[PDB]
């Protein structure tokens, strides 16, 4: 892509796109394909530490952005633009599944209802890094509780898996842009 | 309704009617007597730092554009165009000499003037009065150690007055700490609750915390942990609450300067703190210094709030009675490394931002406790505000205000809910004034 | 609009203007003068036998907790902290001996009482006073064979005498059956009609039946079924319908046991029925012991229905004008095999349920009724009623009531939407009597 | 709020209350005195063109099934069943000869008489007077040459005389070309506008074009593409606009037969329009025949907008007053070739359906026009519409209406808030009349 | 997954992941993806004869349940969890494509239009019915009528396979537990 | 499918179904997924001419309608039942995506989001041209705009691809039938 002439194009999403245009590994795909229905299910059935011991890297950073909306010819103004709904590493992720856990979280009972939809998956290893897998998806999550809350997210992931412990494929890196400024599902206490 | 004859708040604050969370004719109402006639927060210093830098602000249900003047000073215009009413701007900050609107091209500057109108000398010739078709502008903007608020009433109190007794808790952290920063751009999410029901719980809800926030607290670290479950109460003289006379008002807990940080930023953060605190007993005193580095949970009414500390800031934007848009900023102090300044803003979306796990803990009750307002057996039944009512003081030698010498009351929801009763039954800032000319003897009775 | 001078519901109630089903604040006047009023269907005895079960109910818009007590009564509570008015419960169903607020942690019994307050004597001292801060109670619960119902007016007639007319039909099964269970847990779905167009459709429409549910009827093989697509009239004598002075009626199809149940449970229920038929006999009469295995459709006023013998219970609980929550449970008698009630159950969700075939008929007829009383030139127009004015009867030797003695009619309709005029125009129960006082002359003129 | 006394629109149509666009009392008050009053857009000739054929309608809130007779006449009907409400045809557009509600099976005639009742003779004998049952019929149905348009308002002036001065300008397309025809199924999209927003800016907005559109016409590189971005000013002479007494205007830009269609169907269009023209300078002389290949931008008040020769054919219509359902059809002349006659209609949803690019840049602007209505400090600010004041003119010579001979300024906004003035503070046509017998020295003032 | 450790995690739902993180075969996965989306085009072209001459076994168990919502931390109260929605055998679905396809169903015009998403396919053979194949998958159900009414259905799908007439994989079981407590959907009525 | 007894069933849709049914090549369904997956990636990120160049076949027609809603029993009334919501040659699929790009259109800023949800892939050769690939699939579109904007779209495609320049397999026609007959998104300005 040149950014020049398709200038609604970001430099970070041409370089993204030029990843995943060049080796096609079919067998790649599949093996991402079946990671990510794994861990949707672990997460939707609320197993939140399985999700932890089998899904995420002990070296993982787990980022989700809001950002400032900001006029398409802007060039001036510089200052911080985005913030941090998630930025965890390994520690903080876990304060969050304790925090899920806890029985006297009152917001979860009763219980929470999860269904996770993940499609538009695409794989690529890592040029430099051979051990680095780049899995990009998408994700629907739909979650419900207390009779008529109903609450519908959409993102776009961005990830990094690489071999861990037991040579189980585990996150590294997940980024997600969120695509909605202002949300309208009460918080953003979901799993992307 | 008839607001000059409606007890919607008993005398010294005591209860409130349930259907002023649920109300929309008072919503209404209160975009009138609370929004239109109030200080309302709009930005920071450093979010708009250099001339032409603007950001959008809510203000009640109206949007405004702020903007750095090249003189330095900021003014603020609602976001509307003077020909037929589309929204000027669409996005929330930039930097700019001027606004043109897409419907028709007509161009303001930043200084809310009609600067040129397309085709003007062939279509208007010389009968567009542009002198009169200005950016309608807020008339009030202050700033209060960079924090910029705006009121639509010219006849407010300046800024400094309206904050009250509040500010003399504010400035160790505000002025004496060498001033804060507000790190933007803020987290935003609508939630299903009335504006009222957050502003009440960050003015004076300690009680809250323990239960409320049990799983945060355990799962944390932080060091308010010890209550959670309610496991152990706060000792005597943990702390204080106060209120003030145009209804501003806070919690004071002692020392609690790491917050609601988790413990990976506790030993830094107790750290700077303290040492800053050392130079400041020689400037300010001993026990104005310990303030600067003791958690405040505030509200700067109607709709602002804020943990000191914790630096976490809020503005709950009025929607309807029960929908409200929460912006969620983080504030640090200025003289910070910027590695810490970073990771404090972080931690502050961590816990009280979009996907804040403490701030989850607070959604159930805020919207549920706001809903109720509107169900039919419940609207004239009465919220009750009586803890520790019959113990605050005013004109403590030391701690001014009406003020509760107790961590956990509920003095400052009396100071809010007077405040608020006084506006919504007055039509203007004069009668506002004879509604409150004993509003400190009306906290203290008994 | 004026409702002591409004003609909503015109003379012998034979019509009422479409606004009804659509004018918000009518629905708002309702909430007072019909829900706030009447007997409202809570829960069974079978949901909450044991001390410490309870469900959450909605009576109107309110939600309440109703509590099986230690001395083997219910009690039933708004389910609203009496602090800051936070959700009490956020559940369903369950047993427990008190109810804990997730805000600052009051507890209160199953009995309604505030038993503990976090930290009382180090807040509160002795100043705080529990015994006027119980959970705010519905002043009459009272059961009619298990099914128990609540009212928020003192005032009330008792729930018997409220039945009038009605309950000696209900009596065979509902009494002499040995008695009914109500198996839950309910389906619950939300439609965009007002509660009076099902609660209507319920207490006196056989006629929709063989052209609205012509594909059920054709397609389900049930006991009704000669009527799929107005192929065949109901014989004369195949049925009567009956209404009563507090508003609740129903249409009484002869020997119809089987009701909407496909052909799968047809001979089994059939033979059930045709066997306690003929024990009852000898204990209630011919007529009453038949009448026992008669399908039913009925609306209890205001807002709960029921189809007997097909096994169908239903709450419409009102949301707004045009919204309204459908709760779905299924009756059994208790002396059923316990196979035959699981298929029994499974077959009224099948037919009526959230994805009950039957009930999907009704969806487009209720909703857009509804939604055009909304509608500018619908407003002041006239639902009509009419069919049958002229040939009801009351004080009959056999069936009593107003008792139209036909199958397919309005009476139902005429002695509902009477009753329901009475009390719009009506500001307290003295008063709907002095508006009733001629209830039966009014409905049997001409 | 006193729609007697309540200047919304000020002398002249210079300005108009932004609340306009927001308030739903005045939205519900509309529903009265503007759609249940005026003429409103229904369909075409030769979409129901034989003897059964019907189509449904919005007229206001309210819906109609308009249906050719078997005498060739239209007539419309409320889509109500007479007996309890139920809206009678779910479908857009068919032939039947009759409607039956599948609620209770009444069956009511295309004449709208109600022909049949299932089981008359056993359930209603001969007591119910169907003669009196008929569907509630829309007292006025009238053509202007094909075009069909219906009023509640039985005493409403002839559609002729209501077009007024519009008539002039639009018989040359609309009657002298030889006959237009819709091109259906419309396009059906919801947006978050007032109807007033895209009917004031179709009846005289063409100075939005260059700087809204400017895109579309970069892009599409249409006729009228000099404009974008404000680079030229259509030259003096390029057109003139103008209003009429019962609110209808139009801008004329001359000669721009090929409107905004993109360049593949300009050579085309330009042939066939000029060779049309130059057969009617004979027949209605050569500014008329002008007028027919000249594009018009049109709204037939209240709530029908074109614009002719781009062949875009719209109604507005309200939900509520942030609400507005968006019908968008083509319209072509008869002796086209069918294959331009497809492309043609292709094109118009290309570029002003529902993913129509052009249609697609006034969104926000309208929007939010509509939106900012309802926000408390531009309820009472004044939407300016004076571009041109001064400079109209009545009874020309040549063109007819209050005229500015300009291409570009405000004239229609004028007549046509003027009219919408008249009739909210009036309560019939009378008044409407008295309110309005001074009307185009009101325009033309100064 | 140890349930004890992992407190929000039923034991159903551990069953379940339990069968799929095993022997996992890429071409099992495969399959069941063409025959779930076969079934979903089948269902969403209204093809509900078809749907049960191809997709549906004679032994067919069809059930769709609604579970009350009770505390977290309830122990005591043991009545009916839950609902049926569906519970269908051949017959019972056979009765409910007639109603559908009845020209007096007066709901059914105009025409309905539905469309639906299938995703997370995972798939396993049973252990100890080597002809029985287990399928999980999520589906979103869009469902549109009368100009304006859209309903869109979340659900998570517990299938069970197996070969019938002509050697045709055939729908034996289908679980669902449906996520919302209180449709927001005016019905159930659409095949999950 | 015998649509005298499947009574439901259009005759287009019919056709549809048996051009899937017969030779299933799983490895031409995993093209057609790659294929489409890189498509909606190109459209995600607003690379609106790299999706011309590298996705759009130069003799394409891509075409949206609504179909009006006319009685299940109607059989006299015989004008035109759709309209055309899109109807474009690649030309003018070239004049929308420069109104995209061009720096005047202000409705794209600040700049717009888009995540786009791909399920449901079927593929076949076509019988009489062996270089024409049938490809159907459903669509979910998630567009995101100022702040508090959120129009969801959702929509099974019928294509045509074909190898083209360089051997690239490109759009030659998309057919889409919106479901939803009046529009709650504002516009339908998406690249469905
Ligand atoms: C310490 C966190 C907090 C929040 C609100 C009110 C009081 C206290
Ligand atoms: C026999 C089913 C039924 C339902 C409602 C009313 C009457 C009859
Ligand atoms: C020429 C397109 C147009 C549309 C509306 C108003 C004026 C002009
Ligand atoms: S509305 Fe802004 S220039 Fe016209
Ligand atoms: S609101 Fe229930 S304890 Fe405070
Ligand atoms: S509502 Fe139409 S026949 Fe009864
Ligand atoms: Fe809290
Ligand atoms: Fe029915
Ligand atoms: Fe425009």
């Amino acid at each position: 892509i040149n950014i020049q002439e398709d200038k609604l194009v970001s430099a970070h999403d041409a370089e993204e796109i030029l990843r995943f245009f060049n080796c096609h590994d079919s067998a790649l795909q599949q093996e991402a394909t079946t990671l990510l229905t794994q861990e949707a299910h672990l997460l939707d059935i609320q197993a939140y530490r399985a999700w932890l011991e089998h899904c995420v890297g002990s070296e993982v950073q787990y980022q989700v952005i809001s950002r400032e909306l900001r006029a398409a010819s802007e060039r001036r103004y510089k200052l911080n633009e985005a913030m941090n709904v998630y930025n965890e590493n390994f520690q903080q992720l876990k304060v969050r599944v304790e925090h899920q856990l806890d029985p006297q979280n009152w917001g979860n009972s009763p219980k929470l209802r999860f269904t996770r939809f993940i499609t538009n998956v695409q794989a690529a290893m890592d040029v430099n890094d051979k051990e680095l897998l780049h899995i990009r998806s998408n994700v629907i999550l739909h979650r419900a509780r207390r009779g008529n809350q109903v609450d519908v997210f959409y993102a776009a992931r961005e990830d990094k898996w690489k071999r861990g412990e037991g040579g189980v494929r585990k996150l590294v890196q997940r980024f997600v842009d969120y695509p909605e400024r202002i949300l309208q599902t009460h918080n953003l206490m979901v799993f992307l | 309704m008839n607001y000059n004859n409606k007890i919607l708040v008993s005398e010294s604050g005591l209860s409130q009617k349930h259907l002023i969370h649920g109300d929309e004719e008072l919503f209404q109402h209160e975009l009138k007597t609370i929004f239109a006639r109030n200080w309302l927060f709009l930005t920071h210093d450093s979010l708009i730092p250099a001339p032409g830098d603007y950001v959008t602000a809510k203000m009640g249900i109206d949007e405004v554009i702020v903007s750095r003047q090249n003189d330095g000073s900021i003014r603020a215009f609602l976001n509307v165009c003077r020909h037929r009413g589309k929204t000027l701007v669409s996005v929330e900050a930039g930097n700019a000499k001027g606004f043109v609107c897409s419907y028709h091209g007509w161009g303001f500057g930043s200084n809310g003037e009609l600067q040129s109108v397309p085709f003007e000398k062939d279509l208007y010739g010389e009968s567009l009065n542009k002198k009169c078709l200005g950016l309608k502008e807020v008339a009030r903007v202050e700033s209060f150690h960079g924090f910029i608020y705006g009121c639509f009433d010219q006849e407010a109190p300046p800024l400094m007055d309206y904050l009250g007794d509040a500010a003399w808790y504010l400035e160790p952290m505000f002025k004496h700490s060498g001033g804060l920063e507000l790190v933007g751009p803020p987290g935003k999410v609508v939630i299903k609750a009335n504006w009222k029901a957050p502003a009440e719980n960050f003015v004076g809800d300690a009680y809250h915390v323990g239960w409320t926030h049990a799983s945060s607290l355990r799962s944390g670290e932080s060091i308010f942990s010890s209550l959670a479950g309610n496991a152990a109460l706060p000792p005597e003289g943990a702390g204080l609450q106060m209120t003030s006379k145009y209804g501003s008002g806070m919690g004071v807990l002692w020392d609690g300067y790491s917050g609601v940080h988790s413990a990976d930023l506790v030993p830094e953060l107790m750290a700077f703190g303290g040492a800053k605190q050392e130079r400041l007993n020689k400037e300010i005193g001993d026990v104005r210094a310990r303030i600067y580095r003791s958690h405040l949970n505030c509200t700067v009414f109607p709709n602002n709030s804020m943990l000191t500390c914790s630096g976490v800031f809020k503005v709950w934007n009025p929607i309807d009675a029960n929908t409200t848009e929460v912006w969620t900023y983080a504030i640090v102090e200025k003289d910070m490394p910027e590695d810490l300044k970073r990771r404090l803003a972080d931690s502050v979306q961590r816990t009280f931002g979009p996907a804040g796990f403490w701030e989850s803990d607070d959604n159930d009750n805020m919207e549920t406790a706001s809903q109720n307002g509107k169900k039919y057996q419940s609207r004239d039944s009465d919220l009750l505000s009586n803890l520790g009512f019959g113990e605050d003081v005013y004109g403590d030698a030391v701690y001014p205000g009406v003020v509760g010498k107790s961590a956990i009351g509920e003095t400052s929801y009396r100071g809010f809910y007077r405040a608020y009763q006084a506006h919504v039954s007055s039509s203007n800032w004069a009668e506002f004034e004879h509604a409150s000319s004993t509003w400190h003897t009306e906290l203290t009775k008994t």
